[PDB]
């Protein structure tokens, strides 16, 4: 009863619209995400595509049982995720939380004290600024997450 | 009452302050203060904040005094609350946290009328200060006084300039206003 990709290498689900998995903070907190993978994606509405598929594709290998799948959830810009959903729609257990990942309310919603890993990817256009200021957002997010407190 | 409208223009470039008033007749090379607009509170330049980088170094407690005087208190816990991204939130708060509800605000009082009107009748500033502090817990910071005595002949305008903590024996015109650090309304 598990739908796999034609090659049999990856888990698969029928194509669904973005809102089929789009969630707000209330819905994200309602879902008891545990041992999942949070992806703090710093992207603009027109920032170049980075292919989040290549991040979720290895996460959905067929050698993992369906219950062994880590529920990946992406916290980032919503238009960029609209652009990425064309490729991201076929992976099960995926979820989307719009808004900036620097917002502490999001990280409270998608339980980040309980997540198995918190990727921090920046899709913004950089290296046109000072090289030391290129990763300002990623370092700020890392420090913000490391400075949080939970119960 | 076109010219009686109280307005505070904020200036990005301080050198433009000369254009705020025409009767000032001040030299263009004058600094930001000593100019009639800034000295009257009508103008305000962002450049002042740059000078706040200096004092906050020389006086450690300058910035925390400024913020308490200015921002309504802005308790650090409040920007911790705003740091959670949920925005400003709260409901019918308990009286325990309402204990700080009655703190010291800054306001203006008029010597034209009220319990302090007698000090405007040729009284001295120190008398008003001591009386207000002893009777109402009111701390008179300074004066807001007409640029020229409002007799419609000396100056028919409602223009006022600020005097920060005038001396003990400063005479008090009846039309002068007083900046106060009033407590409990
Ligand atoms: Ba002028």
């Amino acid at each position: 009863p598990r739908k796999f990709d034609s090659t049999g290498m990856f888990h698969w689900c029928p194509d669904r619209p973005l809102n089929d998995c789009l969630q707000d903070r209330s819905q994200a907190s309602a879902s008891g995400l545990r041992n999942h993978v949070v992806v703090c994606l710093f992207a603009d509405a027109a920032s170049p595509l980075i292919g989040l598929r290549n991040l979720v594709m290895p996460l959905r290998a067929s050698n993992f049982h369906y219950h062994e799948l880590k529920p990946t959830i992406i916290v980032g810009n919503l238009d960029y995720l609209h652009r990425e959903w064309k490729t991201l729609q076929n992976f099960p257990k995926l979820s989307i939380l719009p808004g900036s990942p620097l917002n502490r309310a999001n990280l409270r919603a998608v339980n980040i004290n309980l997540c198995d890993m918190c990727v921090i990817v920046s899709a913004k256009d950089r290296n046109m600024e000072d090289p030391n200021l290129v990763d300002k957002e990623a370092i700020l997010c890392s420090l913000n997450i490391k400075a949080m407190t939970f119960d | 009452a076109g010219a009686n409208v109280p307005l505070i223009t904020e200036l990005a470039n301080d050198s433009n302050v000369q254009f705020l008033d025409q009767d000032d007749d001040d030299d263009p090379d004058t600094e930001l203060y000593m100019t009639q607009p800034f000295a009257c509170g009508t103008a305000f330049a962002v450049s002042v904040l740059d000078s706040l980088m200096s004092t906050s170094y020389f006086n450690d407690n300058a910035l925390t005094l400024i913020r308490t005087l200015i921002t309504g208190g802005a308790t650090p816990e409040l920007e911790q609350i705003l740091a959670e991204g949920a925005g400003m939130r709260g409901g019918y708060c308990s009286p325990a946290v309402l204990a700080n509800r009655d703190r010291c605000r800054v306001a203006q009082i008029s010597l034209f009328d009220g319990p302090l009107a007698q000090f405007g009748q040729g009284g001295h500033y120190g008398e008003l200060f001591v009386y207000a502090l002893r009777h109402f817990g009111i701390l008179c910071i300074g004066l807001y006084r007409f640029r020229d005595t409002n007799e419609s002949v000396r100056s028919p305008s409602s223009k006022r300039y600020v005097i920060t903590n005038p001396p003990e024996d400063f005479p008090l015109l009846p039309t002068d206003q007083v900046y106060v650090l009033t407590y409990k309304q």
